[PDB]
């Protein structure tokens, strides 16, 4: 089980809800458990463009390291790990 | 280099000190356990301005001046968080230009302070959306107003420019046995240039970003499309990017000053969280190491902010709603 | 020391940059209406902990580690809130000291709250009267160390040592040497170093006539600081008002891009009143002026208002070192 931050622009997939729980043992296994959870939520992560790829303005770090650099949606995870989604804003 | 009499302020433009951090090092010398494990602070904030910022705003104003962009009397927009906007503002005031800035609203007084006292206008732009909001708002007055000369921090390669022909080559001349360069990211002109720089002259070199986390409502676009990534970012030259929260810099931020004296703004505390990350990793595999960090600034323009006092909890609090590199 | 890279912060200590101020120089190019007459601005700011008094804290302690009073984990009591205050508690946490600090209850919170960044521990007094409860506490309590900065040799040797010859170095052509005048180290260590060296040199003190006047009273009386009073040790001191002040900090920012404390303004004001005399009487002059902090800490104590009689108000309410 980890932890999820969700970003203001996509709580209302989250019935509002800021953090949510998620299980899964790499990235891409939570985002599939937030789908399960969260109807339409996963669609909004990734490129409509390049499928299997994360958008180009979202940005998501597992214990405060970016998946751009850990394997991406392979990124390995564990119990009791934070996973942040934030959209990408010049300076944060 | 190795000077220390010049004819006027921006002539003495960085050549900044390079200080290592024994205390906070992991592991400062080679012992029976393993070899040493060694931090180095880059004092960005000895420049005229105080900060970092100072490279790239003179680059940017020399290399538009060379390109006949700007003649006496020039009118400057630049979106910026302040760092960038200060350095302007005073090259601009020595120079003969107008500076109209445009600056998150949610940024620190003393920002706005040092933009008054140099003689910039400033725009505010509203706090959600952050840098991102700025640079909309520069854009569409630069366009209405072709005669303005936007230097465009974020897309500008003299920003790069500057960190590739200064802070790079001081680093190396002073630390050639650097293993890690750790720094902020915001315009992405440090590590880009920087980094481009490391990485073609030294072999095996690893790029590490640390990256403010601000509170939720700087990232409150409407749109994942207002999302803004700058025109310089090359991704392919960092090795790892994190991603630090306010109570983390805020502790690294006053541990580097209780612990080496160092009294630096905020976003260093972010990458000194990062440099230790990156510090303990080459010591739990027995590696030896020499991270270069950079201290973009001093803390004296986040004083007002309230996170240099009180519970280490509060400060967090204190930023929530802020901006802070 | 023309070096780049140092082991620790307190060997970044000094060797500070001089800048020539090009357009706040009376004259700055020798040519046909006469000989130069030029400014230089020490940017002691550029010390660890943005002041000129990292110089005689790091030496004040040094010379007592020397004299066998300070011993590992010692406590340092001092009866400042300024910037020997945070000279020293910089100075005390990279070596292992403890610091407390005494000052008036009526301190301002910004300054209160540096000072225990740097770690020091403060105890209040009654809001002259903090160095008689510093006193007491220095009877009550069990081989505290207080080192005294106004009659201190080692505040002088500080700049006998390293201000004054850096300048040499830089500047051999000095003819004109100005700073400000509080606990006298800056003028009397750096000016003996001079006067030792360069033929005629002379030595300016820039006065406040603003502030809380901590030395302000001592300075006044030969008792205290007899060689003030020489004419060959010094050749001159101006008076500072704080309107005067005000104008040649925003002088300097917008001529040439320095952002000086408020003892600067002093300092400014006397230099350009030796500049307009050199250039008045067709001599040559290299004036070299401090810079002992920069603007940053007095942002918040409304020495930057808009209207000259409220910036003038502030730099009289507040501490200027
Ligand atoms: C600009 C800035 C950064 C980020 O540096 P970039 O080169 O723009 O990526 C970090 N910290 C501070 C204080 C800054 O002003
Ligand atoms: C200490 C100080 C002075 C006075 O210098 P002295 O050597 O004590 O005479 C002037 N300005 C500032 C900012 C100071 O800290």
């Amino acid at each position: 089980n980890v932890t999820v931050s969700i970003p203001t622009i996509l709580r209302p997939h989250t019935g509002g809800q800021k953090s949510v729980s998620a299980s899964g043992d790499t990235l891409g296994a939570v985002i599939s458990d937030l789908e399960a959870n969260y109807s339409g939520i996963s669609e909004r992560l990734m490129d409509p463009s390049s499928p299997g790829k994360l958008h180009r303005f979202v940005n998501i770090y597992v214990n405060d390291e970016d998946v751009r650099f850990s394997g991406g949606l392979a990124t390995a995870i564990a119990d009791g790990d934070s996973v942040t989604i934030l959209p990408a804003v010049a300076g944060g | 280099r190795h000077m220390t009499r010049y004819d006027s302020l921006l002539q003495a433009l960085g050549n900044t000190p390079l200080v290592g951090l024994q205390r906070l090092s992991p592991r400062w010398d080679d012992g029976r356990d393993g070899p040493h494990v060694r931090l180095w602070a880059k004092l960005e904030d000895r420049n005229p301005t105080g900060s970092i910022k100072d490279r790239p705003a003179v680059r940017m104003i020399e290399q538009a001046e060379a390109d006949g962009l700007l003649r006496p009397g020039a009118t400057i927009l630049e979106p910026t968080s302040g760092n960038t906007g200060i350095s302007l503002a005073m090259a601009a005031r020595l120079k003969g230009y107008r500076l109209i800035c445009v600056m998150p609203e949610n940024t620190s007084v003393e920002r706005r302070q040092l933009l008054e006292l140099y003689g910039a206008q400033i725009i505010f732009s509203a706090a959600e959306g952050g840098s991102n909001t700025a640079v909309a708002t520069a854009k569409e007055l630069a366009a209405t107003n072709p005669s303005w000369v936007m230097l465009y921090q974020y897309g500008n390669p003299a920003n790069t420019d500057s960190h590739y022909c200064g802070t790079g080559p001081e680093l190396l001349a002073d630390l050639p046995e650097i293993t890690h360069f750790v720094a902020g990211l915001g315009t992405t002109g440090t590590l880009m240039g920087t980094g481009r720089f490391l990485r073609e002259h030294v072999a095996n070199v690893k790029i590490v970003a640390a990256e403010p986390r601000y509170g939720e409502g700087v990232y409150a676009l409407r749109n994942m499309d207002e999302g803004f990534v700058p025109e310089l970012y090359d991704p392919e030259i960092l090795t790892a990017r994190y991603s630090v929260g306010a109570v983390d810099a805020v502790r690294r931020t006053r541990e580097l000053v209780h612990t080496e004296g160092i009294f630096a703004g905020i976003s260093t505390g972010a990458v000194l969280h990062a440099a230790l990350g990156v510090g303990a990793g080459a010591l739990a595999a027995g590696e030896r190491a020499d991270i270069a960090l950079v201290v973009a600034d001093a803390g004296w323009k986040y004083l007002s902010t309230g996170a240099y006092a009180g519970s280490l909890d509060d400060a967090e609090t204190a930023l929530e709603g802020q901006l802070w590199a």
